[PDB]
């Protein structure tokens, strides 16, 4: 079955060039083209471009025009996209697409890759803080108990409550990009009022690209 | 950038069923030209190399096929058709039919039925870099007129003419003693054509006097009445 | 003696005439850091009765003050201003980032990069054409390859 | 460039019906369209191309038509598989200029839910939980359309406050808001009340949740 | 010129022991050599000249040697007074061009201390002032591998601080560091340093003492 395998995270910083493979599997790469297409967070789809894969017969967009270069390669079928002088504005998740006719025509994209989230700032680790509400915060019979990580560029964080055995009323939202360049976001869970100092609840925070993990009692 | 020429021999009858938008038996279900291409179909007669006194079982057409096919699609496989609730994991029964069937064209046949050779000449449009060198500019020459020249780098101005003047095989400006650049050989060609002053000379107004009448006369030195009233 | 000054498309050239001008007090003006008089001669400015004498001024980079001179090419030197082979007169030019330069920057200074010819000795231009790079027909909306020339 | 805008860029409607999402153009391209799915989390998916047939693996509740320079979707029933994004692309010929559009999301209708309003002080042993982070929580709600109003001793403050808005929830189709007023310590403990001012369309009046320091 | 260069350029041993300092060439210096020694706080003294004799008033302990390309110094025995910088120089014939090298040190073989970490938040006196600077000490360590890390709320701010080292102490043998970040008043204000980070080979993990300004 045909599937376009891309990378994974890359960091980078302005002025400077990223290199990102998509290489194909399944169909004959020398009869299909292939789009590059990019996905800002919130967004959408921004940039066309083609690359041969027979020869280096590619079509960079009109936006960039001079700072992208798609080359080609039928040793591996692996096709290839390097980005020159990366700004502020170009972090988003780059994906590859296929077409559904051959060589000299182009309806549209039918095979997509899988992404490759791409961002151009320095990175750190997390810090996590304890969200804990007031005497009087409790509406409703229920009280929120949440933590506040900070302080942390990469967003792969996925704040678990009790080691993943509390899911109910648990809602992460996403990152937000603070003025100073590093992400935070919180994760919240409702809870009901009659189990506030009898159960403990800890919030999991793991970042992989720092290799952070901490524990916070609330 | 690149031109694909795909070439393939079709029957008499559907040289213009391989068209932007068209349904053909031999369109739909073969070799499709999309609503955007830019070539051409350029297509002859072939009654004469492709025509054999036999059973003509070098074509096929490929109607039997499961579904329509994409723009540009060769399909190479050789698998029994299905037309439906009959299975042929064997050989091919009643309801089942082989993809390919021989083209029979008899010599005898009139126009319909006459192997055609047709040629589509795909031009991709991708901006992309060019041909190696570029568009070779090409002029017509012309002889007795003055024309400003510039052949092999050769620039000058002046009427260039037929010459007797066969040029060892190996040279090309070709000068004079007062080393003016007369004679050039074609660089096209291997044909030799002098070169001569651009027609020049010195106006003089003969004036019998104001005095007398206002009435003159122009005359053109070193001209032949032909370069510009008695 | 100026506060507000214009970008380097456009000159605000007012023509100084019918007066009899002294060109000893541009000296106390303020301190200049390039006096570049082709043709003539600071020191006998004075004695000279001159009949026309345009005054133009622009602002301009650092590194772009040595395209102004008379045959001369570069960014600023074909596009926004081109001077004549025959040209006679000063050049004055003076650093003023102590009052053009704002930490946030101050994008009201905007040059002309690339047209499709060059421009012509004494010539200004301020028209708003948006350039058009590419195969594209650009319908004057500031897309992907369709730039502003400023 | 052909600038592909769509009008509605938010339909909100209840699984089972039929939608109809235009995305208009100015040159012909009655021929020259395609129709995608972006759903998040993953890559778009082709819905339908050429805007006149079906494509490969697509259910047969997807009918596209259109010709001219109006175009829509004809959705058979609504699927919970189905809510996503959708985009539209033509296809020019000569140059390579395949352009997008901004994208129409597709909600759930069901009732008005009314936001939970919670506010958290911030915590000691920590500095004020990050640097002043005060966290409002405005959870289970259905219409997204309601403003956060920070109050800082009735004064009200602006250009300090980020907003985080959750997708739309599988179980309960509700939407879960955090607010964070960013401020400093010292003018953390200069001011007593701090209230959040909430603002929403299934509350009658707005619900301000505060604090004293 | 001749370019003296040292390999070690850090001669860590103890007091008793022998040493042997390299200091090699790249022209033929077999009998043009001169050896130095510079104690911190006073001149430089002549150690062995000529690279095969032994200078006046120097002690029997000092004996140098060495031929070709390749020269080094062989002590008898190390003494407290001996621990200083060592340096070589050449003696060109026709053009005078003296050059040295780099110099090594020689220290005093301890055990591993652990460095003892203190910070010390600004006064407001100085904060009067407009500037604010956080001194974050590091006293007691014998290997002088301890860098310090500035993260103002978890933020990094490699530069903005300076680092002052001290001389090795002839009582312990340990050596003093001084992290002082430079910061403004405001800047001390809006945010918080909240973080020293050491990491010593000494520390099993890196030591992170943290205040609340």
């Amino acid at each position: 079955q045909v599937q376009l395998v891309q990378s994974g995270a890359e960091v980078k910083k302005p002025g400077a060039s990223v290199k990102v493979s998509c290489k194909t599997s399944g169909y004959t790469f020398t009869d299909h083209y292939m789009y590059w297409v990019r996905q800002a967070p919130g967004q959408g789809l921004e940039w066309m471009g083609v690359i041969n894969p027979d020869a280096g017969s590619v079509t960079y967009a009109q936006k960039f025009q001079g700072r992208v270069t798609m080359t080609s390669d039928t040793s591996t079928s692996t096709v290839y996209m390097e980005l020159s002088s990366l700004r502020s504005e170009d972090t988003a998740v780059y994906y590859c697409a296929r077409d559904l006719f051959f060589i000299p025509a182009a309806n549209s994209f039918d095979y997509w890759g899988q992404g490759t989230l791409v961002t151009v700032s320095s990175t750190k680790g997390p810090s996590v803080f304890p969200l804990a509400p007031s005497s009087k915060s409790t509406s409703g019979g229920t009280a929120a108990l949440g933590c506040l990580v900070k302080d942390y560029f990469p967003e792969p964080v996925t704040v678990s409550w009790n080691s993943g055995a509390l899911t109910s009323g648990v809602h992460t939202f996403p990152a937000v990009l603070q003025s100073s360049g590093l992400y935070s976001l919180s994760s919240v869970v409702t809870v009901p009022s009659s189990s506030l100092g009898t159960q403990t609840y800890i919030c999991n925070v793991n970042h992989k690209p720092s290799n952070t993990k901490v524990d916070k009692k609330v | 950038t690149n031109v694909y020429a795909d070439s393939f021999v079709i029957r008499g009858n559907e040289v213009s069923q391989i068209a932007p938008g068209q349904t053909g038996n031999i369109a739909d279900y073969n070799y499709k030209l999309p609503d955007d291409f830019t070539g051409c179909v350029i297509a002859w007669n072939s009654n004469k190399l492709d025509s054999k006194p036999s059973g003509n079982y070098n074509y096929l057409y490929r109607l039997f096929r499961k579904s329509k096919l994409k723009p540009f699609e060769r399909d190479i496989s050789t698998e029994i058709y299905q037309a439906g609730n009959k299975p042929c994991n064997g050989v091919a029964g009643s309801n089942c039919y082989s993809p390919l069937q021989s083209y029979g064209f008899r010599p005898t046949y009139g126009v319909g039925h006459q192997p055609y050779r047709v040629v589509v000449l795909s031009f991709e449009l991708l901006h992309a870099p060019a041909t190696v060198c570029g568009p070779k500019k090409s002029t017509n020459l012309v002889k007795n007129k003055c024309v400003n020249f510039n052949f092999n780098g050769l620039t000058g101005t002046g009427v260039l003419t037929e010459s007797n003047k066969k040029f060892l095989p190996f040279q090309q400006f070709g000068r004079d003693i007062a080393d003016t650049t007369d004679a050039v050989r074609d660089p096209q060609t291997l044909e030799i054509l002098d070169i001569t002053p651009c027609s020049f000379g010195g106006v003089s107004v003969i004036t019998p006097g104001t005095n007398t009448s206002n009435q003159v006369a122009v005359l053109y030195q070193g001209v032949n009445c032909t370069e510009v009233s008695n | 003696n100026a506060t507000t000054f214009a970008s380097v498309y456009a000159w605000n050239r007012k023509r100084i005439s019918n007066c009899v001008a002294d060109y000893s007090v541009i000296y106390n003006f303020a301190p200049f850091f390039a006096f570049k008089c082709y043709g003539v001669s600071p020191t006998k400015l004075n004695d000279l009765c001159f009949t026309n004498v345009y005054a133009d001024s622009f602002v301009i980079r650092g590194n772009e003050v040595s395209q102004i001179a008379p045959g001369q090419t570069g960014n600023i030197a074909d596009y926004n201003y081109k001077l004549p082979d025959d040209f006679t007169g000063c050049v004055i030019a003076w650093n003023s980032n102590k009052l053009d330069s704002k930490p946030s920057g101050n994008y009201n200074y905007l040059y002309r990069l690339f047209r499709k010819s060059k421009l012509k000795p004494f010539e200004r231009d301020i028209s708003t054409e948006i350039y058009q790079a590419g195969n594209k027909p650009c319908n004057g909306v500031a897309g992907s390859n369709c730039y502003s020339p400023l | 460039e052909i600038v592909l805008t769509q009008s509605p860029a938010t339909l909100s409607l209840s699984p089972g019906e039929r939608a109809t999402l235009s995305c208009r153009a100015s040159q012909s391209v009655s021929s020259y369209l395609a129709w995608y799915q972006q759903k998040p989390g993953q890559a778009p998916r082709l819905l339908i191309y050429d805007a006149t047939n079906r494509a490969t693996g697509i259910p047969a509740r997807f009918s596209g038509s259109g010709s001219g320079t109006d175009f829509t979707l004809t959705i058979s029933s609504l699927e919970p598989e189905d809510f996503a994004v959708y985009y539209c692309q033509h296809r020019s010929n000569w140059p390579r200029m395949f352009t997008f559009g901004q994208g129409t999301k597709l909600e759930i209708k069901r009732t008005v839910a009314a936001p939970s309003v919670f506010i958290f002080p911030p915590s000691d042993e920590q500095l004020k939980s990050g640097t002043a982070s005060v966290v409002c929580l405005l959870n289970n709600f259905y219409p997204r359309e309601a403003k956060v109003q920070w109050k800082v001793d009735n004064a009200l403050q602006s250009g300090n406050s980020q907003e985080s808005v959750t997708e739309q929830d599988s179980k309960d189709s509700t939407y879960s808001l955090s607010s964070t007023l960013t401020l400093s310590k010292a003018d953390y403990e200069k001011h007593k009340v701090y209230a959040c001012e909430v603002t929403h369309q299934g509350l009658s009046s707005p619900v301000t949740k505060s604090f004293n320091r």
